[PDB]
DNA sequence: TTTTTTTTTTTTTTTTTTTTTTTTTTTT
């Protein structure tokens, strides 16, 4: 078969089932309750080939049969297992009683192991990737947060600690926030970066930005003002800088659209002068 | 709102009609030779000359080159900044406010940053494709107003070609203008 | 009032005698030192580039402005910007050149007020 | 409550449907040692042994236990037990099953309580 | 007296009828379907399992399958010790008293060692053997218990035609069981 | 021939009679009563080949014959002589009217199953398992006669009722029970038949011992747990013992083992085979 | 041919901070 891992989906066929993998991770096996009260055994492990990896999962005389014949680094053949979709929305192998797993195969697979323009864009639009230059510098600042949730923590003068409202007493953690704008010549919105994707961009530490601001404050200046003066102040070298954004579109009840940037990448020339060539294509240039 | 920053040729703003609004609010803009309302403008170039800084701090400029023309790119008081962070022979990307001094269309830095000589290529696609594109667009709109001006019927018939009912005011002010 | 020439974008086989300021591109081939002189070749021709103070590296491709300079001893170029080409798509860069020169008249001519 | 089957003895060539677990009797032609299987020839046919952790010599007689598995591939053995019969005199061994195999089911038939 | 070790099937053993002598020094024994009263069993086969030593060495028990049946072999204290001597795949012989537990009869281990192949032919041979003699004289001695019973006359017949006087009382308590 | 003194047997064929030997002594002639109430005369001497020696009795004229003629150191060739046991059990060479001197001569020099075994049974075969270890030790014997031997501490040596002062050597004993499926025997092996079967050296076997006596055990309690706890691993074994069966007063009937063979398996299968035949099967 | 002597038997088991968007004019 020819056969990927990234070609499974929930629900297939477990006749077409067929697929090669490379043993990544092995859990330990444990015990399960069935429905009838008596106790059965499963073990998982993940595999993956030249596309994907998938966790596979051995069921009752599967983990017996199979389980300490396989080793990491091993190459399985899996075959008429049914597929499951994780608690993560991936599809998993089941090996049940119809399932079977060859080890170390003779097989050839073996040796081989969305674009929207600012116009059209809407209120909570979800995965969008837009490209554009860097036009404003709103705000830069440093937050101690969750180390968890990443949520802002308080620091409790009583005790001396820091508490975070979801998990207690923690160690906090620089959060860096960057609020910018960016134009890509049909429109303009505003994008939010944080943490290690804001400071790839910024190019300065969060421990560095937390003492700018700090020396910013003591001067008289409130958390707000410190923020808005040192994108302007030292910051202002990153505005014309043309990246790709891909995040979630929100829209605030005054600020308007704010797109939340889940992250950020240099533009690939080749892809987009490749896009401009269709739309020639579709004008009657070429 | 905020309007888009429109992807030139230096040569096109340059061979345009600077618009001042009388109001100490409105924006200026510029329509250029082939019917293009632009508020703002991004331009990709070479600094040809080592920036000039004001003594006093006052005013800070440099000199961008694209192949069609030469445009000064201009940042007053705190902003002479951003001709601070260029120097000569830097391939830069432009963003900002058209302005006219001494009849000379020029740019006023919203931002200026260092570009990959794949980015001036990647300008200089774009820029021919947004040409096309609203020339295209403008021929058909010049059609329209010739035959029936800015009415209720020619504005119908423009939104129906997918053509902006500003793009007929604008067609009227350049004749205006001329 | 003599207004900046804008660099008028060549190949060194194409350089017209009317031609004051021009924009190569290439890939160094020998560099003098001493004479701070470098050779040019971008598939086309060989130009020889006096530069004042920068000198690339033998090998690196880069792209040079300069105003032309014609003499008994030949046509050499005295380099104003030399730029670091060495990561440019050039394929991209001469498809680009093609369109404009096809385009760019036709664009221009379309205008019947 | 899954008692445990005793291996029933056959012949590679005598293996039927419905069992699953056997004991063979056989000499070694092939080992292979990194997918830890072996071919095991009896006489009667070929089987191919998958085993665990014990893989035997080329050229020993031994005598396998063991589940068999039916897949795509074909039908397989997996062996529980492997055990030395280099010494064995099958001579004797195939005339005892024969034995066996006339006169139990007439002794059980003798029983008229 | 010691009586002897009877060689068997397991299949024999596990198909029997258990007896549970009620005395304190009565040693048990077992009856099988063709009436063969049975003290002590002697069986060879193949240790299908590695053994279970209890981690407070209380007992140790191990395996054994001849291909006529599967039965488990118990040492207890110190007898625990026999049970460490084998390990899966040992080709073993084992004497020892039969007991029953849970309805499931087993064997008391009084001694196990690894045997030649040879050993196991010449077990199926022997075993084989004894059984179709048991099975003639049993045969005779059940014509001569329907026909007189357990009677003075019954016992002289069946001396003069080579059975025991042992096998009518088998016979007759195998007849009370079922 | 090449018949030798100690191949002859008390009424063995005085036909088949040709020893030689050389005289080592010589007793004075005698005078004897006959049935008849006459007086004959005898007369012994002692002679001896490479294998033993033996009594030569001359009766009556061959006492006249021969006697003067022989000396110490001389050999005789003596044949037609009838053979006696003598008083301790020995034969000896009885030269009458028949019989023949030669001065200094010109001469180049069963299977049988427990069930059917019976006390005072000798030469038996019997096939069977291993089932129980009654006492493994070792004691310090005669390498002449392998008897016990005694430590005499006021000389500090070794003796031997028999042979005096001698040097031990350790013999080891092996109790155990041997079962063939028709009964149950007792068997008993000695020295180097039960090293070979226990696998351990005797000096090992008496360190052991050692070892249990020092923690307050006696001989026989130190013997019966050296089985148990270190050669319990030899029960359930199949083995071919030969012997003679004596009984004890008590412990009923004890097979001596003279030697102790591993079962040829295909001999074995042949018996039953045999078997089979007699009852119909083949 | 040997040491030293009391035969055998039952029963026991496990996703975030904090919130008011953008805009003009100034130049040796
Ligand atoms: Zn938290
Ligand atoms: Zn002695």
């Amino acid at each position: 078969s020819l056969m990927r891992i990234s070609e499974l989906y929930p629900g297939m066929d477990p006749r077409e089932v067929n697929v090669v993998g490379r043993v990544l991770k092995k859990y330990p096996p444990r015990e399960y309750t069935r429905k009838d009260g008596s106790v059965g055994r499963v073990a998982s492990l993940i595999i993956y080939d030249d596309s994907g990896r998938a966790r596979v999962v051995l069921w009752d005389a599967k983990v017996s049969e199979y389980y300490n014949k396989i080793e990491v680094g091993d190459v399985i053949k899996v075959l008429d297992a049914q597929v499951k979709e994780s608690l993560s929305g991936l599809p998993e192998l089941h090996i049940n009683f119809r399932a079977r797993i060859i080890l170390n195969p003779d097989d050839p697979r073996v040796e081989m192991i969305t674009r929207k323009k600012i116009k059209d864009i809407e209120a909570g639009d979800r995965f969008v990737e837009v490209r554009g230059t860097i036009a404003k510098v709103y705000r830069v600042l440093t937050y101690d947060a969750c180390p968890e949730c990443k949520k802002k923590v308080d620091y409790d003068e009583g005790l001396g600690v820091w508490i975070c409202p979801e998990h207690g007493e923690v160690q906090p953690i620089k959060m860096t926030i960057l609020d910018f704008g960016l134009d890509d010549g049909t429109g303009y919105i505003r994008v939010t970066l944080f943490g290690d994707d804001a400071e790839e961009l910024l190019g300065v530490s969060p421990e560095e930005i937390a003492e700018k601001i700090k020396e910013l404050e003591e001067s008289g200046l409130t958390t707000k003002e410190a923020a808005r003066k040192l994108a302007e102040d030292e910051f202002y070298n990153i505005i014309g800088r043309e990246i790709v954004v891909r995040g979630n579109v929100i829209e605030d009840r005054f600020l308007g659209l704010i797109l939340r940037a889940s992250s950020w990448e240099d533009v690939d020339y080749r892809r987009e002068i490749e896009r401009i060539k269709e739309e020639l294509e579709k004008l009657g240039v070429m | 709102k905020r309007m888009p920053a429109t992807r030139l040729y230096i040569k096109d703003i340059l061979e345009g009609y600077f618009v001042k609004s009388e109001g100490d609010f409105e924006p200026n803009y510029l329509i250029t030779k082939y019917a293009r309302k632009v508020y703002r403008a991004k331009i990709v170039g070479t600094v040809v000359r080592e920036p000039l800084i004001a003594e006093d701090e006052t005013y800070g400029k440099f000199q961008v080159d694209d192949g069609t023309g030469v445009i000064w790119v201009l940042g007053f008081r705190d902003d002479t900044k951003f001709a601070k962070l260029v120097r000569k022979g830097d391939l830069v990307q432009v963003i900002g406010k058209i302005a006219e001094w001494r009849d000379d269309k020029q740019i006023l830095v919203e931002g200026v940053s260092k570009v990959h000589p794949n980015m001036w290529i990647l300008h200089r696609y774009e820029t021919l494709k947004e040409k096309i594109e609203h020339i295209k667009k403008a021929k058909i709109a010049l059609e329209i107003y010739n035959q029936y001006g800015i009415t209720a019927k020619s504005k119908v018939i423009a939104k129906n070609k997918g053509i902006e009912e500003e793009l007929l005011e604008v067609i009227d002010e350049l004749y205006g203008i001329m | 009032v003599r207004r900046r020439k804008p660099a008028v974008e060549r190949k060194i086989s194409e350089i017209r005698e009317e031609d004051t300021r021009v924009s190569l591109i290439g890939r160094v081939i020998k560099v003098d030192k001493m004479d701070y002189m470098f050779w040019l070749d971008d598939g086309t021709g060989v130009a020889i580039i006096e530069s004042e103070s920068d000198l690339p590296k033998v090998g690196q491709v880069v792209r040079v402005i300069g105003r032309i300079i014609r003499n008994e001893e030949g046509i050499h170029i005295y380099a104003e910007v030399i730029q670091d080409f060495s990561d440019a798509d050039l394929e991209a860069l001469e498809e680009i050149r093609e369109l404009e020169r096809k385009l760019l008249p036709r664009l221009e001519g379309e205008i019947v007020w």
